RNA sequence: GUGUCUAACACAAGGAAGUUUAAGGCAACAACAGGUCUGUGAUGUCCUUAGAUGAACUAGGCUGCACGCGUGCUACACUGA
RNA sequence: UGGGGAUAGAUUAUUGCAAUUAUUAAUCUUGAACGAGGAAUGCCUAGUAAGCAUGAUUCAUCAGAUUGUGCUAACUACGUC
């Protein structure tokens, strides 16, 4: 199927209107910049289904 | 009380000066009154200038600039947030 | 030596995302011969990604109605239904079940715009997701709890379409592709 | 966490009257304290006892404010004994 | 580790316990014309005090039922009876 | 549906002067609605929430109440305006 894997670099802050949002950056030798949901943490892979067009602040 | 001792505005030795219309909503206010925020900015983000690096024919980039001078009515900027109320003191503060 | 029900070592797993790896219980510590241990997971947020996830499984399971809190029946349930899984194919039925897993958790979610699902919360809502499928497809039906957990976890394995974890997943999936 | 006033003030009397008396280790600074102070709680002469330790870390740096020690200002004070051009404009200037 | 590197916070380790160990008791300043004179031999005034609005006795009533709203219980099942 | 026990009939008991507008109790029979709940809205972060009981209070007589107490032991953030 389809997916790619970035690795968490750095966790921005906690974004969105109730806050559950987080705003992470991710190494794909490319820096990406994505709005995740739920519990994450620095040093480890999180899963990209869509790669494309690197994310404005919530 | 009487707020502007200048009127919020260059005032002195002038009688009319032109109006110029806001850049949010055509509201008209003296270029005197105006407030203007030059706004130099490029169009890239960090991630599309590293992408039109890499893609660009020659090593040399021009970086494409924006260049505005974009005027606000007072109306405006106290909503979208070029200005704020400050405090009696502070409104004769030019820093 | 050490073996689930006595039966299962379930000392190794297959690579999934990887991101699934870090959270499921295949370590020998974190391996069981049975899985009530019933721990402390509120002193922080990464207290509880160390659960066993056997534990989580039951846990999960057991919470609908009438059923709350009957915890050792769900874990004969769960021992049942991967037995079912055994005898319909010769996988290990752990293995079986964190394909599953991997199957049943989204890869994104959505607000009014859409966002990515970090590793912990993909494995709560798969584990959720096999649960809800199996207690849908039992309440007010023929078929035992026990074979409709083994048969969604087969079917969300496989990648069918019979599956509800796969039905849920795909309609999140297509509500974040609609919502970009 | 954190600490009040009144911990503070215990504190802060202990190291002006006792020094010398502290050392680095807990169990000894709150037999220190208990010994120099009735303090008629367990748990506030423990937090007591703790402040003068976080005191006590603070210092065996040197000096630092809001205590006094004659020592070290007597060692510091024990311890510290024309023509040419950029004198010459101001000279020249004045005759 | 981060922090005026103070006050202190974060992580790990240790440890019965690390958020002030967990839960209560506790209850300023100043109000509200909030409730209670259907608890008081706390109580003003006003009513009442001998075919008594007191004390006491015999029934009946507080729950009746075209109907409207609170709050609970029991259910809606085979992960059950 | 053998889920369910509304609604009703015949009993023999218990308390009380008095039990009838089923006091309360048991036996047999009678066997309703309810197919998971719109707009709305409650409580809750660790032995909690939830489920399951049970002591005490009123009491001549009685818990579907309140107040305690235990046991079975979840989910999910672990934050934001």
């Amino acid at each position: 199927e389809k997916s790619k894997l970035a690795k968490v670099e750095k966790v921005l802050g906690r974004t969105g209107s109730r806050g559950g949002v987080i705003q992470v950056r991710a190494q794909f030798g490319r820096f990406l910049i994505r709005n995740v949901k739920g519990p994450v943490r620095e040093g480890d892979i999180l899963a990209l289904l869509e790669t494309e067009r690197e994310a404005r602040r919530l | 009380p009487k707020k502007r001792r200048n009127g919020g505005r260059s005032k002195h030795n002038r009688g009319h000066v032109n109006p110029l219309r806001c850049s949010n909503c055509g509201r008209c206010v003296p270029k005197d009154k105006a407030i203007k925020r030059f706004n130099i900015r490029n169009i890239v983000d960090t991630s599309a200038q590293r992408d039109i690096k890499e893609a660009s024919v020659y090593s040399t980039f021009q970086l494409p600039k924006l260049y505005i001078k974009q005027c606000y009515c007072v109306s405006c900027a106290i909503h979208s947030r070029f200005v704020r109320v400050r405090s009696r003191e502070q409104r004769r503060v030019r820093k | 030596d050490i073996k689930l029900f006595k039966k299962w070592s379930y000392e190794e797993i297959n690579i999934a995302d990887l991101s699934l790896v870090d959270c499921i219980a295949v370590s020998q510590k974190a391996c069981v011969y049975t899985p009530h241990t019933a721990g402390r997971y509120q002193k922080k947020r990464f207290r509880k990604a160390l659960c066993p996830i056997v534990e989580r499984l039951v846990n999960s399971m057991m919470m609908h109605g009438r059923n709350n809190g009957k915890k050792l029946k769900a874990i004969r349930i769960v021992a049942y239904a991967f037995e079912i899984i055994h005898l319909m194919t010769g996988e290990n039925p752990l293995q079986v079940f964190v394909n599953a897993v991997q199957k049943g958790g989204p890869r994104e979610d959505s607000t009014r715009q859409a966002v990515d699902v970090s590793p912990l919360r993909r494995v709560n809502q798969a584990i959720y997701l096999i649960c809800t499928g199996a207690r849908n497809a039992a309440f007010r039906n023929i078929k035992s709890i026990s074979e409709c957990l083994a048969e969604e976890i087969i079917n969300c394995a496989n990648e069918s379409s019979s599956s509800y974890a796969i039905k849920k997943k795909d309609e999140i999936e297509r509500v974040a592709k609609a919502n970009r | 966490r954190v600490r009040t006033k009144t911990i503070k003030r215990a504190a802060r009397q202990i190291v002006e009257k006792y020094y010398a008396k502290l050392t680095l280790d807990f169990q000894i600074n709150k037999k220190i304290t208990e010994e120099v102070a009735i303090i008629p709680s367990k748990r506030m002469k423990n937090k007591v006892a703790g402040f003068v330790t976080h005191l006590m870390k603070r210092i065996q740096k040197g000096p630092v404010r809001g205590i006094s020690l004659k020592l070290q200002e007597e060692e510091r004070e024990r311890r510290l004994d024309y023509v040419e051009p950029d004198t010459l404009r101001m000279i020249k200037s004045l005759g």
